[PDB]
C-alpha cells in the first residue's frame, strides 16, 4: 500500500474534497459480508482470499474492519442494520461496505437460495439502510459499497468480425 | 431548529460485472475482481481519488480475456472528490 506527501492534492479541486478527519482521534469502521457455504448452490471456493485481501486492504487504509460470513438475506439486513448504529460512525470520515456472494439479476444472494428457495438482498436495500435517514452519523460523508457477486448467468460477451 | 438534508448523498457502489453478466472467481486465487481492486487500491490510493481509481480498474478488464467481465459503478452520489490520503 503506497503512501503520502502530496499536498498537490489539497490544492486541486479542493473544498470539493471530502474533509478528512485527523488520524489520532479516528474510529473508522468497515464491513465485509462474505458468503461461502450455501444450502443448495455451488460452494464459493476461493472466497477466503477475497475476505483476507479486502480486510488487509481496508485495515491498511485506516479502518477497523468487521467480518461476517455465511448469512441469510435476513442476517444481512439485521447485521447491516447494526452496522448503521455503531457509534464509532460519529467519529468517522467515511465507510466501506463490501459484499461477496453468489448473485442474481435483482440482488446479492444469501445462505439458502435456490429457484424454489429464494434468498436475495437487493442493492436497493443496502442503500436504504445506509442513508441519512437510517444511518444519520454518515451524512456529507462518503460510503463505498463493493459488491463481489454475479449479476446473472450470461458470459460477458458479443462476437465481432476481423 | 429544523433544517433539511438530502436523503441520498455521498454513495458509490462498485460491482464486479455489468447487469445480466457474470463474475469470475478462481479457486486458488480469489475473485479476479477482488484481486484487481486491491492491486489498484494500493498503487493509486493517493495518486488519485475513488472515482478515478474505480475508472482505472474498469479499464484493466477491457480487451476480453477468456474470462471476461466489465466492472460497473452504479449509483454514485459522491458530491466531492474522495481522495483517500493513506497515512493521515
Ligand atoms: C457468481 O455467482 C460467482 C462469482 C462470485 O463469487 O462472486 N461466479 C462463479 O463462481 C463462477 C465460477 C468461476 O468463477 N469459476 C472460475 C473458473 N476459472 C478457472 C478454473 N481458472 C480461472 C482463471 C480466471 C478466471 C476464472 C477461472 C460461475 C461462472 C459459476
Amino acid at each position: 500500500c503506497s503512501l503520502e506527501e502530496a499536498q498537490r492534492i489539497w490544492k486541486q479541486k479542493s473544498a470539493e474534497i471530502y474533509p478528512i478527519m485527523d488520524k489520532s482521534s479516528r474510529t473508522r469502521l468497515a464491513l465485509i459480508i462474505c458468503n461461502e457455504e450455501f444450502d443448495s448452490i455451488p460452494r464459493r471456493t476461493g472466497a477466503e482470499v477475497d475476505i483476507t485481501g479486502m480486510t488487509m486492504l481496508l485495515q491498511n487504509l485506516g479502518y477497523s474492519v468487521d467480518v461476517k460470513k455465511n448469512l441469510t438475506a435476513s442476517d444481512m439486513t439485521t447485521e447491516l442494520e447494526a452496522f448503521a448504529h455503531r457509534p464509532e460512525h460519529k467519529t468517522s470520515d467515511s465507510t466501506f461496505l463490501v459484499f461477496m456472494s453468489h448473485g442474481i439479476r435483482e440482488g446479492i444472494c444469501g445462505k439458502k437460495h435456490s429457484e424454489q428457495v429464494p434468498d436475495i438482498l437487493q442493492l436497493n436495500a443496502i442503500f436504504n439502510m445506509l442513508n441519512t435517514k437510517n444511518c444519520p452519523s454518515l451524512k456529507d460523508k462518503p460510503k463505498v459499497i463493493i459488491i463481489q457477486a454475479c449479476r446473472g448467468d450470461s458470459p460477458g460477451v458479443v462476437w465481432f468480425k476481423d | 431548529a429544523i433544517k433539511k438534508a438530502h436523503i441520498e448523498k455521498d454513495f458509490i457502489a462498485f460491482c464486479s460485472s455489468t447487469p445480466d453478466n457474470v463474475s469470475w472467481r478462481h479457486p486458488t486465487m480469489g475473485s479476479v475482481f477482488i484481486g484487481r481492486l486491491i492491486e489498484h487500491m494500493q498503487e493509486y490510493a493517493c495518486s488519485c481519488d475513488v472515482e478515478e481509481i474505480f475508472r482505472k480498474v474498469r479499464f484493466s478488464f477491457e480487451q476480453p480475456d477468456g474470462r471476461a467481465q466489465m466492472p460497473t459503478t452504479e449509483r454514485v452520489t459522491l458530491t466531492r472528490c474522495f481522495y483517500l490520503f493513506p497515512g493521515h
